[PDB]
């Protein structure tokens, strides 16, 4: 008492409640800088006019 | 109707061990449980009322979770005066009020 | 903090009636439930019977329909069951309990407990 | 505990038909159930994990369908090379990992 | 496409002890779960024991609770089984799984499995 250790387990059971089964979540943040852009797309290149 | 079970009857740990205990129903109740403490000596005491919210004024250490047709019930720290027998019941079939079987625990 | 003693134990032969009064001190009663539950000397606890905040709705167990009788008096802040026709299997240990809300059937369980008293039906 | 039963045990067809095979269990499993071929001259083989999920590398002739209680796999082409023994498992209750019956299946 | 190559097996009589070998190449044998599981002769197939990722949680057969051990060496990416006390029943096959998860009770189950070695418990 009065001092609670803040690290707890889950109890993830394969019949838990819907809510109570555990999703796994990635969160993908983007910055856009003047810096040339090293991630892009799969839309492929032609030859400039 | 509805049946409860309990798949422990007796467990052992010690003061600084951590206990778990089941309760399965026949069916879905949909988180509609409640976990009750008896102490051989006084009247018993309410420790959880629905699937996982505590009732004030007891200690944190009990946990409670599960939801549909199984439910559990742990204790991380094990004081040395938690021993008493241990109740769930269902508050959501026809049957009003179906207790289930005793839960004995003891500290060795 | 709440209180809830109960009265009546005793001993009578089967086939005899008795009668229980519990009353509370702790607590606002106008408007809470109330329940009888029954302990076995070597089983778990069972529920007997239950009465609303108001005499409207009122619920028996099965096993004791007809035979047991639950009244309620909100003015001296008080519960009674009178237990008729007792058998040999009714030697058990009954508390008070009061319930969280208002009505007879519903989720809500059991808050507050009070210690049993003692009945023994024999001769 | 867990009882599960094989309905169909032995069947017979063609080149050209469409089969289906059901598994039965004593209580519902949350559509936790996987589907096993065991060929006689090699080691057994996964292809349905889950309720209807398709194990990938193996041809989309096998569907799986049914959720909760009762499943059901079904084959629509039939092709020469299906010559083995269907296995339905559950991982769901507690005892680990339970294996059904065998069930063979033959063309003539 | 993995590889499970399995040893170990032959004939013995009942009451003595041997060791089963499972060796994968295939794949990371260091995150995946591990499981021994029997082929009846003439009856379906059913488990006998499984090992996690790492070492600590283990778990075996109703009808093998103190009778096998299960041991995994990560760093030649290899496990085994030790047969102590057999008596007529264990002569099945025995086959070595690769659970999909990494976990021992989880409703992940096999993905790739191995051929099975045959044992013999008799005079």
């Amino acid at each position: 008492f009065n001092c609670y250790f803040p690290l707890r387990s889950y109890s993830f059971r394969p019949t838990y409640g819907v809510g109570h089964q555990p999703y796994r979540v990635v969160v993908l943040s983007f910055e856009l800088l003047h810096a040339p852009a090293t991630v892009c797309g799969p839309k492929k290149s032609t030859n400039l006019v | 109707d509805i049946q409860m079970t309990q798949s422990p009857s007796s467990l052992s740990a010690s003061v600084g061990d951590r206990v778990t205990i089941t309760c399965r129903a026949s069916q879905s109740i949909s988180s509609y449980l409640n976990w009750f403490q008896h102490k051989p000596g006084k009247a018993p005491k309410l420790l959880i009322y629905g699937a996982s919210s505590l009732q004030s004024g007891v200690p944190s250490r009990f946990s409670g979770s599960g939801s549909g047709t199984d439910f559990t019930l742990t204790i991380s720290s094990l004081q040395p005066e938690d021993f008493a027998t241990y109740y769930c019941q269902q508050s959501y079939s026809t049957p009003p009020y179906t207790f289930g079987q005793g839960t004995k625990l003891e500290i060795k | 903090e709440v209180q809830l003693v109960e009265s009546g134990g005793g001993l009578v032969q089967p086939g005899r009636s008795l009668r229980l009064s519990c009353a509370a001190s702790g607590f606002t009663f106008d408007d809470y439930a109330m329940h009888w539950v029954r302990q076995a000397p070597g089983k778990g606890l069972e529920w007997v019977s239950g009465i609303s905040w108001n005499s409207d709705s009122i619920d028996y167990a099965d096993s004791v329909k007809g035979r047991f009788t639950i009244s309620r008096d909100n003015a001296k802040n008080s519960l009674y069951l009178q237990m008729n026709s007792l058998r040999a299997e009714d030697t058990a240990l009954y508390y008070c309990a009061k319930d969280r809300g208002y009505e007879i059937l519903t989720p809500a369980s059991f808050d507050y407990w009070g210690q049993g008293t003692l009945v023994t039906v024999s001769s």
